[PDB]
RNA sequence: ACGGUCGAACUUGACUAUCUAGAGGAAGUAAAAGUCGGGUUUCCGUAGGUGAACCUGCGGAAGGAUCAUUAACGG
RNA sequence: CAAGACGGACCAGAGCGAAAGCAUUUGCCAAGAAUGUUUUCAUUAAUCAAGAACGAAAGUCGGAGGUUCGAAGACGAUCAGAUACCGUCGUAGUUCCGACCAUAAACGAUGCCGACCGGCGAUGCGGCGGCGUUAUUCCCAUGACCCGCCGGGCAGCUUCCGG
RNA sequence: AAAGUUGCUGCAGUUAAAAAGCUCGUAGUUGGAUCU
RNA sequence: CGGGGAAUCAGGGUUCGAUUCCGGAGAGGGAGCCUGAGAAACGGCUACCACAUCCAAGGAAGGCAGCAGGCGCGCAAAUUA
């Protein structure tokens, strides 16, 4: 069955970005997906999107800018401490200049850099570059 | 594929040890049937008594007679065949002689032309075969 | 709740395995003394126990309070 | 896909976005509720009541008109059956298959389909025991099943 | 039994002939199993002897 | 000294496990140039044929090299 | 005239079934997919150690029956050395009923559930929209065709998607 | 350590070693939106 | 024997840890004691089991897994200062 809707959304975004498309339809929607796309938007990676608000779980159509190489989820959502965030960013990210571990902390869903700034740890969600 | 849940630790480690038993070197090291079939009994070297001298015929593409020796080890009574390396070095060996033997290099596997020899003679009558061959020392009897 | 004036409770937890970075589910059973002041205790409800001196061969804790099951009214 | 079949079909309903009662529907919630009460007194499961209300009386959805769904109205007034509708239908189907297998012994497919029906019955019984709809001591037994229906 | 089965034979002849055939097959399979066991035992002892010749008593002197 | 307690150990049979002498049997090996001398494409499972191989029966595979024809049919 | 067997051609890259498999008429019996639904329940789900039903052919026990075929077996041919091939006969078996067995190249030599990434039109079932031909112009719906569209199927062709 | 030839990171399972004949099913594992 | 720890290692890991520090256990094997604040103590006692010393043949005395040293064992390890 459908488990982990964030994985489906990120895979659909990756597959249609690799194909050269301009817009992606991802269904279902969730708060986690919207937060991930908001973080990924603030770094100028994806563009802007609409949440089609049907009375079910919504849909999202997201515009695509050709700036994305790989957006991905980490399943399971491992616990990450600040002492162990360096190993994760060494494992997943192509370079020290760019790429993003997204993680959920009690201060919200953010990047690894904002997690270092706010001195928080949490559970890993993804990475994009 | 593989299980990747946050609660799959015992499944992963149990499957790891079960498939670890399918590794040949792991099963040689840990089952304990190769260690009791090994004549040295987990020793680098063993010391035995020369029973007889043997000409072992080399395997098919090479034509030679390799000078080996049937030795009985002192500590367990097992019988092995040990190769005497250099030329004329079998003449330094007599029957019923005290001989230090080591493995030959491939960890219990036969080496090169010689069929079924895992061992080589290191010392004869408590003097090395190297010093006898190079003529540095003399052998008692 | 089958032997006289003492009961068997189960404590569940996750034990961490560092190689795989995962957890496994583990449990331990404890025989704990149940006083007759806690009557109409059923199976599957939460109990808070406190450590005391040994009372028998296996009993080391004593029931302090009883909170009913999640579904039981 | 299906629970016990290889099929993966898409046959299902599609409710509209519009939750409001249509302006042509001149029926209050009380009239629909008394209609549900008299259909239950005639004797019908909530699926049948919903179908009759949809086909003839123009009631598109009961819970858009009254605010409540049919089985909750029946339970609130007190005409709900003791066992649920789907569990009742599954047990009835199992009883019919058992009768056929009593008549015909060599029918292996009837045995296989009976095993599937019992699996579905046990799944539903476990689910209803978790939700305190059935008593915890409830059980499906081979011999006394036609007495339940 | 190597006999043709004609049409005039009835019960208590056909069933006796069938039972004789079934007995023949039964001790035939017993003898087959015994032969399998004997050949297996002989193969194991001769492989033991061949490996003994590989280990020792094989050389010139 | 009676009694009790803790209890080493001793004897008798069974279950055994290990160490250590053996008449004999069946073998192999080194020594005797001593005596006599055509079929198959490739398989699988089961059964029979003297054990296996192999052949046949039954049921399965290809992991075996598709040329030529095919628009009317209404009165 | 009787006996047992088998349901050809129609029969297809068609259909059904969890797989093994399934083809003469009619009736009875309980099942089932798909489609259609502005029906109901509301997470009841997926994959599954243990455990459990089914499982070609061959084979084994009891009974029945033995048309054809037919392992074994008996003959006849065939040759420096033929003892497999070939032909005639033929036992177990091949058929049915009730018990066992649980194996196949039991194959797509390809786990199941879920998502996304090119295209095209044939077919099977269901549904929808239709100008027309036909049931000797049919009096109205309905069946057979014709043109599309949707959903689940058995498959196919095409492609420098990527491997 | 080389061994990503024990693979959690991180291996394989058409033809090279390898997916159970098939389905059900308990423990185990995993489990769709939704509440500032 | 267990830890502190050690070798190797990108990251994850694999393997070692009899061995001087902390804890436990035992003085050939078992068992039972006396004294004492503290031992079921062994450079204390009493037995049995296995070894083994001096005998005038009645008796007596033993316990190096302390330090050196010896035999044996072994591929394998030091001075009776």
């Amino acid at each position: 069955v459908r488990m982990n809707v964030l994985a489906d959304a990120l895979k659909s975004i990756n597959n249609a970005e690799k194909r050269g498309k301009r817009q992606v339809l991802i269904r279902p929607c969730s708060k986690v997906i919207v937060r991930f796309l908001t973080v990924m938007m603030k770094h100028g990676y994806i563009g802007e999107f609409e949440i089609i608000d049907d009375h079910r779980a919504g849909k999202i159509v997201v515009n695509l800018t050709g700036r994305l190489n790989k957006c991905g989820v980490i399943s399971p959502r491992f616990d990450v401490q600040l002492k162990d965030l360096e190993k994760w960013q060494n494992n997943l990210l192509p370079s020290r200049q760019f790429g993003f571990i997204v993680l959920t902390t009690s201060a919200g869903i953010m990047d690894h850099e904002e997690a270092r700034r706010k001195h928080t740890g949490g559970k890993i969600l993804g990475f994009f570059f | 594929g593989k299980c990747r849940g946050l609660r799959t630790a015992r499944k992963l480690r149990s499957h790891r040890r079960d498939q670890k038993w399918h590794d040949k070197q792991y099963k040689k090291a840990h089952l304990g049937t190769a260690l009791k079939a090994n004549p040295f009994g987990g020793a680098s070297h063993a010391k035995g008594i020369v029973l007889e001298k043997v000409g072992v015929e080399a395997k098919q593409p090479n034509s030679a007679i390799r000078k080996c020796v049937r030795v009985q080890l002192i500590k367990n009574g097992k019988k092995i065949t040990a190769f005497v390396p250099n030329d004329g070095c079998l003449n330094f060996i007599e029957e019923n002689d005290e001989v230090l033997v080591a493995g030959f290099g491939r960890k219990g596997h036969a080496v090169g032309d010689i069929p079924g020899v895992r061992f080589k003679v290191v010392k004869v009558a408590n003097v090395s075969l190297l010093a006898l061959y190079k003529g540095k020392k003399e052998r008692p009897r | 709740m089958k032997m006289q004036r003492t009961i068997v409770i189960r404590r569940d937890y996750l034990h961490y395995i560092r190689k795989y970075n995962r957890f496994e589910k583990r449990h331990k059973n404890m025989s704990v003394h149940l006083s007759p002041c806690f009557r109409d205790v059923q199976i599957g409800d939460i109990v808070t126990v406190g450590e005391c001196r040994p009372l028998s061969k296996t009993v080391r804790f004593n029931v302090l309070k009883v909170t009913k099951a999640a579904g039981t009214k | 896909g299906r629970m016990h079949a290889p099929g993966k079909g898409l046959s299902q309903s599609a409710l509209p976005y519009r939750r409001s009662v249509p302006t042509w529907l001149k029926l209050t919630s009380d009239d629909v509720k008394e209609q549900i009460y008299k259909l239950a007194k005639k004797g019908l499961t909530p699926s049948q009541i919903g179908v009759i209300l949809r086909d003839s009386h123009g009631v598109a959805q009961v819970r858009f008109v009254t605010g409540n769904k049919i089985l909750r109205i029946l339970k609130s007034k007190g005409l709900a059956p003791d066992l649920p509708e789907d569990l009742y239908h599954l047990i009835k189907k199992a009883v019919a298959v058992r009768k056929h297998l009593e008549r015909n012994r060599k029918d292996k497919d009837a045995k296989f389909r009976l095993i599937l029906i019992e699996s579905r019955i046990h799944r539903l019984a476990r689910y209803y025991k978790t939700k305190r709809v059935l008593p915890p001591n409830w059980k499906y037994e081979s011999s006394t099943a036609s007495a339940l229906v | 039994s190597t006999q043709p089965r004609s049409k005039n034979e009835s019960k208590e002849d056909k069933r006796a002939r069938k039972q004789a055939i079934k007995e023949e097959r039964k001790e035939r399979r017993v003898e087959k199993k015994a032969n399998k066991l004997a050949f297996k035992l002989e193969k194991r002892r001769q492989e033991k002897e061949l490996l003994n010749l590989k280990k020792n008593v094989e050389g010139l002197k």
